[PDB]
């Protein structure tokens, strides 16, 4: 269960380096 | 994002998807 | 660079806050 | 926002410069 | 809906070069 | 504080009162 | 300091759980 | 190693989400 | 309440010099 | 450890048990 | 704070110093 | 894993080493 700010730290731990988005809606 | 890993249960391997 | 990357993910933890709805692009 | 923002102390306007 | 420790995160992205206090009670 | 912004829902704009 | 703020984070996180239900007081 | 301190409360975040149900050991 | 990372954050506040294992099961 | 700190309330104190 | 705690590590004793 | 890991960024299999 991974939600608010701990779904973008896990998101973080593997595209950090790469980057991404962000997009809730 | 919020349903797959949020509502639904997630997976690092799939969060991979999103990296840009 | 290790800092950088440390400094990284408190920035994204500051722009999930910062952004709200809207979300927000992260990218070194 | 790296180059800006790990750099010197950035502030909530240089931050919301990445919101969508 | 910021509790518990994202409360303080939160404090802390607007204040933390400032100060602040945090009371809980 | 927790009643404003975890009870009630809050602002970063609304937290600048708290900084000292 | 930025390394000094980043750092800040990390104490502020500490104080909180450190103090309990008598809150803290943050101040560089 | 206070940078390495600060580091290794990003460590244990990361095992803690790569590790799963079986958990992790954390050692300077 | 310390579940989650916020209980893996709790155990390295007091351990995090001498080192800790965390085995949820 | 989740028994006595998730489920149930844990002191700092406590914790210092499963330090290695 | 900030010069005592992010100098060398501190201890939970110097930490708790800033409790109310 | 500080040595391995606050060093170089570690990847997420130098991580997956310090699994139980
Ligand atoms: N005004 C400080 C906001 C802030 C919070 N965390 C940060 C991390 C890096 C940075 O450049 C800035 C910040
Ligand atoms: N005894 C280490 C407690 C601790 C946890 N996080 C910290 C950050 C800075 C510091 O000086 C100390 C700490
Ligand atoms: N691939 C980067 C994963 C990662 C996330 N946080 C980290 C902290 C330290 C490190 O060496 C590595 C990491
Ligand atoms: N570093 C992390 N992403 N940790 C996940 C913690 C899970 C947390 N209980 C949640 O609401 O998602
Ligand atoms: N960095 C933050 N303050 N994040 C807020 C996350 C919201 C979290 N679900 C809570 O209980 O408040
Ligand atoms: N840095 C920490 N460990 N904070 C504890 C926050 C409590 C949080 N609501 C939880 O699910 O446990
Ligand atoms: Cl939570
Ligand atoms: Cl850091
Ligand atoms: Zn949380
Ligand atoms: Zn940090």
């Amino acid at each position: 269960h991974l939600c608010g700010s701990h779904l973008v730290e896990a998101l973080y731990l593997v595209c950090g380096e790469r980057g991404f988005f962000y997009t809730p809606k | 994002i919020v349903e797959q890993c949020c509502t639904s249960i997630c997976s690092l391997y799939q969060l991979e998807n999103y990296c840009n």
